[PDB]
């Protein structure tokens, strides 16, 4: 990385934030600074050009500006919307290459506790008639993105065959997690009930399904 | 540049 | 106007990644530098090179130099990248982009979609696709989720619509999880007017184009 970039920066809704990206006379000092934002799932998207234009369509709230070997994107009244990866991005003349910078990750603060909500569905007939048998287990829309999930088959612990993914960010700022069960035909016509209990911050929510 | 283009 | 690259798959170690950029909207012999740009697990974006639509020149970055090149054809107005001797370390998300017009209200430039490339000994495998419908007592509330369950696939990605792309309010698709077995699986779901699942009918969507397979499950009661 020759464009050095806070990992992380936050700030209050309505308040204004700046966002720092660090070069040398080989880069910033001499051509001209390119400002990206990336949000979840989707292509880097042109907020700023040649230091400090701003295309047709970004919110006038984004406003770029650079000096010797600096560069800075300012955000005002700043937005939940707003959070996203923001990359810069210069041409270095002794690397002879178009750069981006190590990327900062912007968090808007004082967003809301939200509880997970949460679906579960038993196996597929047709996976059954393969003598096969997946719990799925779908939670989404919980903030902050921190979740445990964990089984449960009548009343005991399940301890083997859970696989369950890291959060991730939705669209909305909110997180997504999913867990699958993998058992046989046998193993779920064998117990009476199977539950998900989602933990969240302190809180549980479960759900139960039966053969 | 708009982007990533010329370098100068 | 209009970036769309090929299709996404896996490449074996020490082989060549061929990729294709189809454009519409727009000459590629416009006045315009067409680029490709990856990004890797972990976020880091890296600029590989581009080639100027007017005349056919290329930039590579250096490292790059004796391993990529860049090609256009005028024909299918699409351009091309060739990437080879490829290693784990060029597993990556991979787009063609193009630098903005030049005038005040310009949109700014312009990104395809990004194809995952993964490069692995590893083999290719194609979902099984199970339908889930739901539990009785769900169908008693006043909405139903119903889903779509893609297991045991590599490599990434799996895409799902429902009904053909026709619905898209209470869609949501989670992200795949990368099972102990190496393998990935993924779950789609929509939520639904509990009173329409007789009317109705459901059917999920579900492309991996890695394995050239698509499949259109109906979502039954």
């Amino acid at each position: 990385f020759v464009l050095a970039q806070p990992p992380s920066v936050s700030g209050a809704p309505g308040q204004r934030v700046t966002l720092s990206c660090t070069g040398s006379n080989s880069n910033i000092g001499v051509n001209y600074v390119q400002w990206y934002q990336q949000l979840p799932g989707t292509a880097p998207k042109l907020l700023i050009y040649e230091n400090n234009k701003r295309p047709s369509g970004v919110s006038d709230r984004f406003s770029g500006s650079q000096s010797g070997t600096s560069a800075s994107l300012t955000i005002t009244g700043l937005q939940s919307e707003d959070e996203a990866d923001y990359y810069c991005q210069c041409y270095d003349i002794s690397l002879g290459a178009h750069v981006f910078g190590s990327g900062t990750e912007l968090t808007v603060l004082g967003q809301p506790k939200a509880a997970p909500s949460v679906t579960l569905f038993p196996p597929s007939s047709e996976e059954l008639q393969a003598n096969k048998a997946t719990l799925v287990c779908l939670i989404s829309d919980f903030y902050p993105g921190a979740v445990e999930v964990a089984w449960k088959a009548d009343g005991s612990a399940v301890n083997a065959g859970v696989e369950t993914t890291k959060p991730s960010k939705q669209s909305n700022n909110k997180y997504a997690a999913s867990s699958y069960l993998s058992l046989t035909s046998d193993q779920w016509k064998s117990h009476k009930s199977y539950s998900c209990q989602v933990t969240h911050e302190g809180s549980t929510v479960e759900k139960t399904v039966a053969p | 540049a708009v982007g990533i283009g010329a370098v100068f | 106007v209009q970036l769309q690259e090929s299709g996404p798959g896996l490449v074996k170690p020490s082989e060549t990644l061929s990729l294709t950029c189809a454009v519409t909207g727009g000459s590629i012999s416009d006045a315009y530098y067409w680029s490709w740009i990856r990004q890797f697990p972990g976020k880091r974006l890296e600029w590989i090179g581009y080639i100027y639509g007017s005349t056919g020149g290329t930039r590579y970055n250096p490292p790059l130099k004796n391993r990529v090149s860049i090609s256009i054809d005028t024909s299918k107005n699409q351009f091309s990248l060739k990437l080879r001797s490829v290693t784990a370390a060029d597993t990556a998300v991979y787009y063609c982009v193009r630098d903005g017009v030049a005038t005040i209200e310009t949109t700014g430039d312009h990104w395809g979609q990004g194809v995952l490339v993964t490069v692995s000994s590893a083999s290719t495998k194609g979902p099984s696709v199970f339908p889930l419908a739901p539990s009785s007592r769900s169908t008693s509330e006043s909405t139903a989720a119903l889903g779509c369950l893609v297991k045991d696939y590599f490599p990434e990605p799996v895409t799902v619509s429902w009904n053909s792309g026709s619905l898209t309010s209470g869609v949501h698709t989670f992200p795949a999880v990368l099972q102990s077995s190496g393998l990935y699986s993924l779950s789609s779901v929509v939520t639904v007017p509990s009173s329409s699942l007789g009317t109705q009918t459901y059917v999920c969507n579900v492309n991996h184009k890695p394995s050239n397979t698509k499949v259109d499950k109906r979502v039954e009661i």
